């Protein structure tokens, strides 16, 4: 499990490499080997807590920010492949995977380290000799990851703002009725006591709050029938952009509404 | 005890799509793929006999996109041969032959021979490929216009060829090998 305790010392890892940069000293195959090791520990707190979220967010900063000197480094035998071949392997894992919207973050770093072995590597051969084969053959094999996984990757952010927009249309309309519906719902609930004479009774009580809606009880179906798949496929997971999820559980409060009143009838009466 | 042999190193271009990754694997595994078909060619050296002594064919293949095209410069140093291809139902993959793939390699190997392949031998007489690129004012390449292509960049050989019935293929590289050889 990831601590907090692990997570420090993962991060004093990397300042330790920030100030051999800072120097002129940066062990290029330790910072990269290092890095892919941050980036599983961070995919592992993601999805557990464990961790607080003021952490995660300054351990992806400092990752990114690792990322950055790297780059900025650059500027200025096949020992590479040998060490950096392993996490090319691990992320080629996450391709043949089947992801949700919590997995944005997650494969944005991925990429961010292909990106990254690809500019160092590149970079290393542009002006150290011709490069040996296996070297090559790494370098498209990294081409190959990093264009497939940002197909999918902006598959999934498509996808999410279709999801997002899908959210406000519905969030948007419903509230035609959301007054009138809620209200008459609260009404309904805050009155109810068997026989059969209690049968009737609860039935007419049904019956009143029915009429009460009767304007949108069509609306209220077609609702449904629209909202119940977003919210199979947005979930009930805490993790994703902090505005969808807050749409999404109104939408979920919204929806109850709905399914109370398109239930009713059968229900009571 | 040991004993020297001749090593050569090949690098394939041209456009996408016009048969270079298959052609290799169609010669190195006898077998053209079925589904699946990586960008790039897994590099690969193969051991070809040609007049009883044996030789060493280093096959580089590559591609161009985008990440590609900052790739297919590294494969270029120390290239004894190289193969042009382009697709015989596909003549702007014939026109970037003079446009680009002349042009980028004279840059990077000057003095090496070069060989023109044309590719998809067997889609020439498929009456489907034929209407299909009828069917925008488009027909196959033909011999003599590859020939005159290759006579014009100055290559060495012109060599037609079909990956799927590897009907050219073992040719392709015996020429290119045999190139080197002077
Ligand atoms: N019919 C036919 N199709 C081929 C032949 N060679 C390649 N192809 C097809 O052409 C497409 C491109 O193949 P590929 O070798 O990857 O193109 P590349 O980008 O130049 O390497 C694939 O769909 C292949 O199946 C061939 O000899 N005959
Ligand atoms: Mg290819």
């Amino acid at each position: 499990r990831i601590t907090p305790k692990k997570l420090r010392e993962l991060s004093d890892l990397l300042r330790t490499h920030l100030s051999s940069a800072a120097t002129k000293q940066l062990d290029m195959g330790g910072v990269l080997s290092d890095l892919d090791t941050m980036l599983v520990a961070l995919d592992k707190a993601e999805r557990e807590g464990g961790v607080d979220k003021d952490q995660l967010k300054s351990f992806n900063s400092l990752i990114l920010k690792t990322y950055r000197v790297i780059e900025d480094y650059v500027k200025g035998s096949n020992f590479m492949l040998s060490i950096v071949e392993p996490s090319l392997q691990r992320i080629q894992k996450h391709l043949d995977q089947t992801h949700s919207f919590s997995d944005i973050g997650s494969l944005v770093r991925a990429h961010k380290h292909l990106e990254t072995l690809l500019e160092v590597l590149v970079t290393l051969s542009q002006q150290g000799q011709p490069v040996s084969s296996e070297t090559y053959g790494f370098l498209n094999r990294l081409a190959e990851a990093k264009i497939t996984l940002s197909q999918q990757l902006n598959t999934l952010q498509q996808q999410q703002e279709s999801a997002k927009a899908q959210l406000s249309i519905l969030i948007n309309r419903s509230g035609s009725w959301a007054d009138v519906a809620r209200q008459s719902l609260q009404r309904f609930d805050s009155t109810r006591p068997y026989t059969a004479i209690h049968r009737q009774m609860m039935a007419a009580h049904a019956a009143i709050t029915l009429q009460e809606v009767s304007e949108f009880t069509d609306d209220m179906r077609n609702f449904t029938v629209d909202s119940i798949p977003l919210l199979i496929q947005l979930g009930r997971s805490s993790l994703m952009d902090e505005h969808l999820v807050e749409q999404r559980e109104k939408l979920r409060e919204l929806t109850t509404i709905a399914e109370r009143l398109n239930r009713l009838e059968r229900e009571w009466m | 005890g040991s004993k020297l042999m001749q090593a050569i190193k090949c690098v394939v271009v041209g456009d996408g799509a016009v048969g270079k990754t298959c052609l290799l694997i169609s010669y190195t595994t006898n077998a053209f793929p079925g589904e699946y078909i990586p960008t790039v060619f897994d590099n690969y050296s193969a051991n070809v006999m040609v007049d009883g002594k044996p030789v060493n064919l280093g096959l580089w293949d590559t591609a161009g996109q985008e990440d590609y095209d900052r790739l297919r410069p590294l494969s270029y140093p120390q290239t004894d041969v190289s193969l042009i291809c382009f697709s015989l139902v596909s003549p702007a993959s014939f026109e970037n032959v003079r446009a680009k793939w002349y042009p980028e390699v004279r840059h990077h190997c000057p003095n090496t021979p070069i060989i023109l392949v044309g590719t998809k031998l067997d889609l020439r007489d498929d009456k489907d490929t034929i209407e299909k690129l009828k069917e925008k004012k488009l027909t196959p390449i033909t011999y003599p216009q590859g020939l005159a292509m290759a006579k014009e960049i100055g290559a060495v050989k012109y060599l037609e060829c079909s990956a799927l019935t590897q009907r050219g293929l073992k040719t392709v590289f015996d020429e290119a090998i045999r190139a080197v050889l002077c």
